C-alpha cells in the first residue's frame, strides 16, 4: 500500500485581522 | 497511484467561511519546486451541516483523479472569526473543555476532526480513512476599548460658568445592540465619571469591548441640563461623547421707585409659550406653569424677586403685572418679552403716583380755587382722583384739565394718584380772591413725585 503523510496548518492572512488561511495537504508514495 | 480522494474538515464554532465563495477554495499540487491548481474538472467542493451544527468542507477529487508520486496535495481556504471567538475573546463567554489548547482564549482549536479518505489498488480497492493529527490554534483580534468623555457646558456654551447643581458622578453604560432578533444589552459595561465643579471635560473608557456589534450609550438625565450623546468614532470604532448643557432661567424682578411702603406685595403674570406651540406645562424652581400661565407674588421677604428656573430653551416670555398690582403706580417695563435663549432678567418698576396738594393760607369764608392739569403728554387731564380734606376723602373730577376746590383758612387738600410727569397750575377764582392781595407758593410745577402749592390771601 502507498504510503501516506498528512499535514495540516493554520496560519494568520497579515494586516487582516480575524482572517486565517486553513491548509490541509495529504503527499503519496508508491 | 491512490485515487478517489477527498480531504474533510469540521470547523469548530470559533471559525466560520467567508461570505460568497470568498473562502476560494483550492487545491494546489506542488512538485518539483512548481505549483499547479487543480481545476474544476478534478475536484469539487462541498459545505454540509454536521449533525452536531458544525460546518464540514470537503474537497473532492474527481474519482478517477491518482495522486501524483512524491507531489504535494494541499486544500486552501480561508476562514475568519466567528462571534463565538470575538465573545470569547472579550471575555463575554466561558470556554468549555476541548474548545481551545489548555483552556486559553489565544489558542482557539479551529477544526474539530479533519480526516483524507482515499483508495488504492486496480480491481476491488482497499479504502482507507487517516485522522488529521495536527489540531491548530489561533488567537482572535484584540476586543475594542471604547473612549467616553463627558462635558459640561453653562447656558451659554462650552466653558462659559455653571451655576446649577451637578451630580457628584455619573454613571455611564455602553449598550451592545442586539443584532438576532432579541433586545439590546443596556449593562454591557460600565463605568463612573467623576464630576467636579469648573472641570468642564473628564474621560474614561469602556475595557474588552466585542467586535462584531454596533454600541449605543445610555448617560443620565441630570436636572437642570440638556443632554447630547454622540459617537464621535466610527460604527466598527465606537467613541462617545455626552455634552451636558444648563438649561436658561427667566428672572421677574420688582423694583419699587418713589414708594417708602416696602410691605405691599404685587401679583406679576408671565406668558411662556414654546416655538412649537404646544402649551407649556411644568414645575421650574418653585413656579408652576400652568397652560403656559405662571404668577410670581412678590413682596420684600422674597427679595421682590421670582425665578423660573430651566425652562426649555428658546421659550417665549411675556412679563405682565397683574391689574390690580398696577392701582396707585406708574408701570414700566424692562425686557418684558423675548426669547429664552441664556439667561434673562424681566424688571417690573411701580413707581408710585404722585400727588398734589393745595393749602389756603389768610394773613391779617371758603376760597375757591381751580386747578389745571396736563398730563405728560400734554393733553388736559380727564378723570376723578381720590382727594382728602382733614381726613374726610371726596372724589374730586378734572374735566377738559380743570377741577376746583373750596379751601378754609389753614386747610390743605391733597389729590392723590395723579399722572407721573404732568403739570399743574392753581389759580385763585376772581371772586374769591376779591378784598386780599393773593400770593402763591409752587404756583405752578411738574408733578413728578408729591408737590405742594400754597395760595396766600392777604386782607385789603
Amino acid at each position: 500500500e502507498p504510503q501516506t503523510t498528512l499535514h495540516k496548518t493554520i496560519t494568520p492572512i497579515s494586516g487582516q485581522d480575524d482572517k486565517y488561511e486553513l491548509s490541509l495537504d495529504i503527499t503519496s508514495k508508491l | 497511484g491512490i485515487h478517489h480522494v477527498s480531504i474533510k474538515d469540521v470547523l469548530s464554532k470559533y471559525v466560520q467561511l467567508l461570505p460568497n465563495g470568498s473562502s476560494e477554495f483550492r487545491v494546489v499540487k506542488e512538485k518539483d519546486g512548481s505549483s499547479e491548481i487543480l481545476t474544476e474538472n478534478q475536484v469539487t467542493f462541498d459545505t454540509k451541516t454536521t449533525s452536531e451544527g458544525l460546518v464540514e468542507v470537503t474537497a473532492k477529487f474527481s474519482p478517477n483523479y491518482s495522486l501524483e508520486d512524491g507531489a504535494r496535495y494541499v486544500l486552501k481556504f480561508t476562514v475568519t472569526s466567528s462571534q463565538e471567538a470575538l465573545d470569547a475573546i472579550a471575555g463575554d463567554k466561558k470556554l468549555e473543555a476541548g474548545d481551545a489548547e489548555g483552556s486559553d482564549v489565544n489558542k482557539l482549536y479551529s477544526n474539530k476532526g479533519a480526516s483524507v479518505t482515499y483508495s488504492y489498488g486496480i480491481g476491488n480497492s482497499q479504502t482507507k480513512t487517516k485522522e488529521y493529527s495536527d489540531n491548530p490554534t489561533f488567537k482572535p483580534s484584540d476586543p475594542l476599548t471604547v473612549p467616553v468623555e463627558v462635558e459640561w457646558q453653562g447656558v451659554t456654551g462650552a466653558r462659559t460658568v455653571i451655576t446649577a447643581d451637578q451630580p457628584s458622578n455619573v454613571e455611564l453604560k455602553l449598550v451592545q445592540k442586539n443584532k438576532n432578533g432579541g433586545s439590546d444589552n443596556q449593562d454591557y459595561r460600565k463605568t463612573n465619571v467623576n464630576v467636579s465643579k469648573n472641570v468642564s471635560n473628564e474621560t474614561r473608557n469602556f475595557e474588552k469591548v466585542a467586535k462584531g456589534y454596533q454600541y449605543d450609550l445610555i448617560a443620565p438625565d441630570v436636572p437642570a441640563f440638556t443632554k447630547e450623546i454622540k459617537n464621535v468614532g466610527t460604527e466598527s470604532n465606537p467613541s462617545f461623547k455626552v455634552i451636558y448643557k444648563q438649561l436658561p432661567s427667566l428672572t421677574i424682578k420688582k423694583v419699587l421707585e418713589a414708594e417708602n411702603n416696602l410691605n405691599k406685595e404685587f401679583r406679576i403674570k408671565v406668558k411662556l409659550t414654546s416655538p412649537d406651540s404646544k402649551p407649556l406645562n411644568g414645575t421650574f424652581g418653585e413656579i408652576t406653569v400652568v397652560n403656559g400661565e405662571a404668577e410670581i407674588r412678590v413682596e420684600k421677604r422674597k427679595r421682590w424677586r421670582g425665578i423660573l428656573s430651566y425652562l426649555p430653551r428658546g421659550t417665549h416670555y411675556k412679563v405682565e403685572e397683574e391689574a390690580a398690582s398696577t392701582n396707585g403706580y406708574h408701570v414700566t417695563y424692562e425686557n418684558q418679552e423675548g426669547d429664552l435663549n441664556k439667561d434673562e432678567t424681566s424688571t417690573v418698576t411701580n413707581h408710585k403716583l404722585p400727588s398734589l396738594s393745595v393749602t389756603k393760607k389768610v394773613t391779617g369764608k371758603s376760597f375757591k380755587i381751580t386747578i389745571n392739569i396736563r398730563d405728560a403728554q400734554n393733553s388736559p387731564l380727564n378723570g376723578t382722583y381720590t382727594a382728602t380734606v382733614n381726613n374726610k376723602r371726596t372724589p374730586l373730577q378734572f374735566t377738559n384739565g380743570r377741577a376746583s376746590i373750596d379751601l378754609n383758612k389753614d386747610q390743605t387738600i391733597k389729590i392723590d394718584g395723579l399722572p407721573l410727569d404732568s403739570h399743574y397750575t392753581v389759580e385763585e377764582e376772581t371772586n374769591s380772591s376779591r378784598g386780599y392781595q393773593v400770593s402763591y407758593e409752587n404756583q405752578e410745577g411738574k408733578l413728578d413725585g408729591d408737590k405742594s402749592a400754597t395760595v396766600t390771601n392777604n386782607k385789603n
